[PDB]
């Protein structure tokens, strides 16, 4: 059937597991800097464990 | 004191950590592609504070200044020292005979 192709488009593949969390932690916009430091250090420990 | 040296170390470490954070945040953008174009306040505040403490430590680590007036360190030089002339030593004194040969 692929002998006669009419139209095609390229769709990007989904983000990998090692990069999925980089779009979830961002955008929180916490009012206090302590919360930002806490989540940043938690992400750092998660990456270190990985 | 010597702890100043240790202080500067942690300062560099702090700066190093900032780098990591910045790198991660860049990846954030490289996966969000939104019109943010701004660093988190936490990372810039941490970088600036680390810079301040590290520079303050470095200023101490640089050392101690020395006075220009040449009569500063020469004040305590008694005449019993300048007269020795180490090149022109003579060993025909009472020291050898008095002491064990
Ligand atoms: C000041 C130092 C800058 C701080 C590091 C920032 C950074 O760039 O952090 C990201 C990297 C993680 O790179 P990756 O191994 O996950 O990907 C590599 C992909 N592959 C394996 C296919 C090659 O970590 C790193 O420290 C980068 C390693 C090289 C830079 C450190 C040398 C300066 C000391």
């Amino acid at each position: 059937s692929l002998a006669e192709v009419v139209c095609l488009e390229m769709v990007d593949l989904p983000l990998t597991g090692a990069q999925a969390e980089l779009e979830g932690e961002f955008g929180k916009k916490a009012d206090g800097l302590l919360g930002m430091f806490l989540k940043r250090l938690s992400s750092q420990l998660i990456l270190l464990q990985a | 004191p010597s702890l100043w040296k240790g202080l500067v170390g942690i300062g560099l470490f702090a700066l190093a950590h900032a780098a990591f954070s910045a790198a991660q945040h860049r990846s954030y953008m490289r996966l969000t592609e939104k019109e943010d174009e701004s660093l988190p306040i936490d990372i810039v505040l941490q970088t600036l504070l680390a810079f301040a403490v590290t520079c303050y430590g470095i200023v101490h680590i640089a050392g101690e200044f020395k006075d220009m007036d040449a009569t500063s360190e020469l004040k305590n030089k008694t005449f019993d020292t300048l007269r020795n002339h180490p090149s022109f030593y003579v060993f025909n004194h009472r020291g050898r005979v008095l002491f064990r040969p």
